[PDB]
């Protein structure tokens, strides 16, 4: 896609050229800060993003995931180009967003699928933290070993018991987290999330009973803790 | 020259191995062997002070006339002390260097291993032991501009203890590669410019190199396990590189701490930001080097030598040696001397000091190597119990200026510090901390004094001395300085140890001693 040409330029012209707030922009330093803490969660703020170029809100939603590819390739190509020193260890990347507009539960519907989202929740019971599979390999005769992994934990959120619509039922939704954004969920807290809406890969697609069994699922690019009860 | 004297050594003898030092066993165990080499039985001495001199020798009023002197000589007109000498010969190989000329002459009962390009002290016999009255004193004092500039201004030490014995012995068909290691023990014992100066270190890059870069008596087939001869490489004397992770060096090292300020936080952020430039991991920065993965461990010094060029520490490359026996290890000569002091354990049995001396002298054998591991252990924890007073002190500021020096006192002892020489170390660790670093050097370059709580020995205010740093070779006035209040008043003072810079006061007769000594 020849379009893919210009986007990374608009990143590459943006992560190591921009200055805001009277110099030494974070992007010069956050990466290395991340690199010094081995973190892989370098953050963007959409407000600064629109301060430079708000065009990244309107070619995004035809597939924001390819946008995130077009983010991570740039980041990678900055780190190991500038920290080829880094070229040993983990050597993979993704970024974060914090469109800092609060929007609410019980509104995502027919027209909120797989698109630019921003939502909260409140946390309750879920499972441990466990792994998955990642890659396309299994064959040689004419594989279930040496096949890279990625951790996993299930969520469960809940909604504000303060801003309730007066005897409307407290509700519930099934949502996901992933390896790097994991081991921070616990019962009884809230967490503000970038958020993104879809369904299962295939949630029971067939002639069936008098109603399909369909679910709806979300994950976070960014999570920013709202509670933070220590320093 | 003892090519004529050594060959006299067949009759009865004593091998004194003098007062507390690593130099002792290095330059003697050689000869505890060599005695049974000439079919000579050997006899040795535990010494702790001039105390020990004749309470030991006075038990042995004989005439055994082939006799050692090391680490002493700055003692007495040695016939006046060792009067039972009638012609009883002595043999000196002492490092207690600046000696009086009373002791050389009567040249029957001493041997002068002194030859130097410094011919400045000739008429001291023509002044002291020879000395009209007015002009006598004119000579006396106008030349004590030089004479009292000796022995009333400062003091120092000289050269090896058995490198002389090496010079004798490499000719005698003896290539004890192990004993060349022992020589290196004696080298980094006190020839370390970190402790006391060599300077010519940079030209002993040739010396023992040319001894052994000469010599591979198996120049063609040297690939065997036992006793492979040792190999030179440019290496460190950073603290104990080997068995603990990098972050232990990066914490417990001074030449970082003087230049990088590590006990605080920005030291640590800055450290991380350099481990970026090395791009080492953090696990990998917290496993023992021997424990880490490999290519990082391998490529370490190759990068560290170069891209440490730029960051306020110029002087981490040195020239050193390191070896093993077989497949368990690769020891390093510098990874030993800090283990040596670990059995110098000052326990309250009365058994500990001397028998630990026997233990240490049992230690430098290849057969006796288990115990050395425990020494390494103790040293690490010692190095981290340093901190047990550092940040509590450097931030609380126990520091006292006290005029034209800096003044410190501790007032509670440590079983760690019953052994004394910690008192030198912590000084040399911490004056850096505030009194050098939160300031310019103008309030930094002065020496320092260190109390010693004696919670065990009834309270006697033990001490050691210190220099300013970055000008070390300018010898210590403290060689004299503490005679000041001793000379003005004198207060229960002893000089019972071999060393000048060492003293013993009363627990509570120390402040007026100071106000006398302030000047």
């Amino acid at each position: 896609l020849g379009p893919r040409t210009e986007i990374a330029n608009r990143f590459q012209s943006f992560l190591r050229t921009f200055v805001d707030e009277r110099g030494a922009y974070t992007y010069r330093d956050r990466i290395r800060r991340m690199c010094e803490q081995n973190m892989s969660s370098f953050v963007v703020s959409y407000t600064d993003l629109a301060n430079k170029e708000h065009v990244l809100a309107y070619f995004l939603p035809e597939a924001p995931f390819q946008m995130l590819e077009i983010f991570d390739k740039v980041a990678k190509d900055m780190v190991l180009s500038i920290f080829p020193t880094y070229e040993r260890v983990t050597t993979e990347i993704h970024v974060r967003i914090s469109l800092p507009l609060i929007e609410e539960l019980r509104t995502f519907r027919k027209l909120h699928l797989n698109q630019l989202v921003r939502t909260l929740g409140v946390v309750t019971a879920t499972t441990g933290v466990l792994p998955q599979l990642s890659v396309i390999k299994y064959d040689c005769v004419k594989n279930m070993e040496q096949t890279l992994y990625r951790n996993y934990q299930k969520i469960t959120l809940q909604e504000s018991p303060g801003r309730i619509p007066a005897g409307r039922i407290p509700r519930s939704k099934d949502v996901i987290l992933l390896a790097d954004l994991c081991d921070q969920c616990k019962p009884g807290d809230e967490l503000e999330v970038t958020g993104i809406y879809t369904n299962n890969y295939d949630g029971s697609l067939n002639t069936d009973q008098g109603f399909p069994v369909f679910a709806t699922v979300i994950i976070a690019n960014h999570v920013v803790v709202k509670d933070s009860k220590q320093v | 020259l003892r090519n004529d004297f050594y060959r006299q050594l067949v009759g009865k003898r004593i091998l004194i191995v003098v007062n507390y030092d690593i130099d002792a066993i290095c330059a003697s165990r050689i000869l505890q062997a060599l005695f049974k080499y000439d079919h000579m039985l050997y006899t040795v001495v535990p010494i702790m002070g001039v105390t020990g001199l004749k309470r030991a020798y006075g038990e042995h009023q004989g005439d055994v006339k082939y006799v050692v002197l090391v680490n002493c000589g700055g003692c007495v007109d040695i016939v006046e002390l060792l009067q039972p000498s009638d012609d009883v010969t002595f043999f000196i190989c002492d490092s207690h260097r600046p000696l009086d000329v009373c002791n050389i002459y009567s040249d029957r009962q001493v041997c002068i291993l002194g030859d130097a390009s410094l011919e400045e002290n000739i008429p001291a016999f023509e002044t002291i032991f020879y000395d009209l009255k007015q002009r006598a004193r004119r000579q006396w004092e106008s030349e004590r501009d030089r004479i009292m500039f000796e022995y009333t201004q400062f003091s120092y030490y000289g050269r090896s203890a058995a490198l002389m014995v090496f010079e004798l012995a490499w000719k005698l068909s003896k290539d004890n590669m192990d004993l060349l290691w022992w020589a290196i023990v004696g080298i980094t014992e006190q020839l370390l410019l970190g402790k006391i100066e060599s300077g010519a270190y940079t030209l002993e890059l040739e010396q023992i190199q040319s001894h052994v870069s000469r010599l591979t008596n198996k120049t063609n087939d040297q690939n065997t396990m036992s006793a492979s001869k040792i190999t030179f490489e440019n290496d460190l004397h950073l603290v104990l590189y080997r068995h603990w992770p990098v972050t232990e060096s990066m914490r417990y090292s001074r030449y970082s701490s003087c230049q990088l300020k590590l006990w605080t936080l920005r030291g640590e952020k800055r450290l991380h930001e350099l481990l970026l430039e090395m791009g080492l991991p953090l696990v990998h920065a917290r496993q023992t080097y021997g424990a880490m993965d490999l290519v990082l461990r391998k490529e370490f010094f190759s990068m560290v030598e170069r891209l440490a060029e730029k960051y306020d520490i110029a002087d981490i490359v040195y020239g050193t040696f390191t070896l093993s026996y077989g497949y368990r290890s690769r020891y390093a000569a510098a990874d030993y001397v800090y283990a040596l002091l670990a059995i110098m354990e000052s326990v309250k049995k009365h058994k500990t000091p001397e028998d630990c001396f026997l233990e240490a002298s049992d230690a430098l054998s290849r057969q006796h190597k288990q115990l050395l591991s425990a020494g390494i252990d103790q040293a690490k924890l010692l190095h981290a119990a340093v901190f047990r007073q550092v940040q509590s002190s450097l931030e609380a500021r126990q520091v006292h200026s006290a005029g034209s020096f800096f003044y410190y006192v501790l007032q509670e002892e440590h079983a760690f510090f019953s052994y004394p020489y910690a008192l030198g170390l912590l000084a040399r660790f911490l004056l850096r901390g505030h009194v050098a670093t939160s300031r310019a050097r103008q309030a930094s370059d002065l020496p320092l004094i260190a109390s010693c709580p004696l919670n065990a020995s009834e309270g006697m205010c033990l001490l050691v001395g210190i220099v300013p740093v970055r000008e070390d070779s300018p010898r210590n006035f403290f060689g004299k300085a503490f005679e000041q209040a001793a000379q003005k008043s004198g207060v229960a003072l002893l000089q019972d140890f071999f060393e000048p810079a060492v003293v013993q006061l009363r627990q509570s007769d120390l402040t007026r001693f100071l106000d006398s000594l302030t000047v």
